[PDB]
RNA sequence: AGCUUAUCACCCCGGAAUUGGUUUAUCCGGAGAUGGGGUCUUAUGGCUGGAAGAGGCCAGCACUGCUGGCUCCGGUGCGCUUGUGACGGCCGUGAAAAUCCACAGGAAGGAAUAGUUUUCAUGCCAGGUCGUACUGGGUCUCCAAG
């Protein structure tokens, strides 16, 4: 996750950008961003929380 | 204690005692406005002098003695008085020029 | 007295070897009763009492106190 | 350490700029500090489950190639949930993956 | 008219700053999603340098010239506005909006603040700024 | 001794009067209320340590103490004593010192085989003398159950 407010996945071996998704459309607004991201602990779910 | 007088420097508070029975046991202000100074303990005054400066300062100028609001009165006075001394040095500067 | 859930810091007070005698408290209560114990030593400043539920702690805190201090019961 | 006191156990302080995140690695005896000076640390630390001896943590190697802008470093690491690999992320718009 | 400007002056009221000179670096008067009130970038000093005289020796007068400076986002309630002005754009954009919230990058700024008011007062000008006001 | 805990008070946004808030008692608000968001004064209560090993209530034997249980969970004021917090006014603007604490202040001192500061925590030593028995219509005084 980064301030361009689009959320990217990489390949931990191949490091291929698979996915991609975006939160905020206005990349540049100041006023708020990507804050953090967390991969559910649970398998079997593959849940991706994106502050 | 041997003093048996009602005096309300020796009044009593009951408590019950763990053998059953009930035994007789005895039992910060503003400089300017006077308003008691907020974040500071109500402690007996000889009791300050073992506390940490935290507890009994806060980090502020003249935190230990004002509230902060009469602090602000006393810089916007200041600011006001070193102006208006500034304003009368231009006049004063202004009356001599003719003379 | 002085209360302390640090399992470690009273190993430490107990490993001191300037504490003569010490003393396990064995309690009962209940939520299903529970035997509840307690650990305390005396220390220069004042007494430190450690809370222990679980019966296996107890044990294990009992065993590794060092041979050289003296544990009275009750 | 939750049994000991307190305070720390013991106090470490060498990195250059703050300190941005500590992750612990999730199955070997292994966790990481990311500063803000673009230098990331791996040290190894031993927790025993019931033994009463104090951990054992040492420094293993000093990682670098990550670049400092705007006086930050390594916003993010995270280890990998089975192999001792070390993911990394920094100002500088380039996520990095660390493998032995 | 506004009287609202990077170059202007401004005296800290409350936050341990109180009766301590700022200059209002960026005026944000339309505020953002933290801090949404009318507020103000502005940077200080929070201890003035100390007298110096010839007597004093060369280490001692590098030491007493020291200065110590302050940035943070302050209320325009706790600010008190001030005719006087000096130069802001050599630090404007160091100590932007995005400087604050996150370290370091809050300790760059204030080194680099600590380094331009040092070269101003020293050997430079604006005493008049580089003064105690004793109220 | 360790956690938790404040009516009042304070700060920010907001700008009311189409007049709102509220105490038993009616005073307050463009000199910033209703409303929304934060601060601490921690008296006083809740939990733990001291602490059940204490006291008390029972039971058996010795025949001179030991050995075994309970010591729990609630409700309540037209009853009474006391403390605390903000109030209503009266008119006499309302004892001192010792001791302790608080701040405007920036002279003084701070470095490479241990630079300064110790209001943080622990460890160490010491604190004399005087009275402490009883009693207490003809001196004073503290508690007052149903």
């Amino acid at each position: 996750g980064s301030d361009d407010g689009t959320v990217r996945v990489w390949e931990i071996l191949t490091g291929r950008e698979v996915y991609r998704t975006t939160l905020i459309d206005d990349e540049e607004n100041p006023d708020y961003h990507i804050e953090c991201i967390e991969w559910n602990p649970d398998a079997n779910n593959g849940i991706l929380a994106v502050a | 204690r041997r003093n048996p007088y009602n005096t309300r420097s020796n009044k009593i508070k009951v408590v019950k005692t763990p053998g059953g029975i009930l035994r007789a046991q005895h039992v910060p202000k503003c400089g300017d406005c006077g308003s008691a100074l907020q974040g500071i303990s109500t402690l007996r005054p000889r009791q300050y002098a073992t506390v940490s400066k935290t507890h009994k300062t806060v980090s502020r100028a003249y935190g230990g003695s004002r509230c902060a609001n009469c602090v602000k009165e006393r810089i916007i006075r200041a600011f006001l008085i070193e102006e208006q001394k500034i304003v009368k040095k231009v006049v004063k500067e202004q009356t001599e020029a003719a003379k | 007295a002085r209360e302390i859930t640090d399992i470690k810091q009273f190993l430490e007070l107990t490993r001191r070897a300037d504490v003569k005698t010490a003393t396990v408290k064995i309690n009962k209560k209940l939520n299903k009763p529970f035997r509840q114990t307690k650990f305390k030593v005396r220390g220069s400043s004042s007494l430190y009492t450690l809370v222990i539920n679980d019966a296996g702690k107890a044990k294990k805190l009992i065993q590794s106190l060092p041979p050289t201090l003296k544990v009275n019961r009750l | 350490d939750l049994d000991l006191a307190s305070t720390p156990y013991k106090t470490l302080r060498y990195h250059e700029k703050a300190v941005r995140s500590v992750n612990f690695h999730k199955k070997l005896p292994l966790f990481s500090s990311a500063a803000d000076d673009g230098t990331i640390h791996v040290f190894h630390a031993t927790v025993y489950d019931d033994m009463m001896k104090n951990p054992m943590i040492v420094p293993l190697k000093k990682l670098t190639g990550h670049k400092v802008i705007n006086s930050l470093g390594v916003l993010d690491a995270i280890w990998h949930p089975r192999e001792a690999w070390l993911f990394s992320a920094g100002a500088d718009n380039t996520a990095r993956l660390w493998t032995t | 008219a506004k009287f609202l400007k990077a170059g202007k002056v401004a005296v800290v009221v409350r936050g341990r700053y109180a009766g301590k000179k700022v200059v209002i670096v960026k005026p944000h008067d339309e505020g953002s999603k933290s801090h949404p009130f009318g507020h103000a970038l502005v940077a200080g000093i929070e201890r003035y340098p100390l007298k110096v005289t010839k007597k004093h020796g060369a280490k001692k007068v590098a030491k007493r010239t020291k200065i110590k400076p302050f940035i943070k986002v302050v209320n325009y309630n706790h600010l008190l506005p001030t005719r006087y002005t000096l130069d802001v754009e050599a630090f404007k954009s160091v100590v932007s909006t995005e400087t604050f919230e996150q370290p370091s990058q809050r300790e760059e700024a204030k080194k680099v603040v600590k380094k331009a008011f040092e070269e101003r007062h020293q050997a430079g000008k604006n005493q008049w700024f580089f003064s105690k006001l004793r109220f």
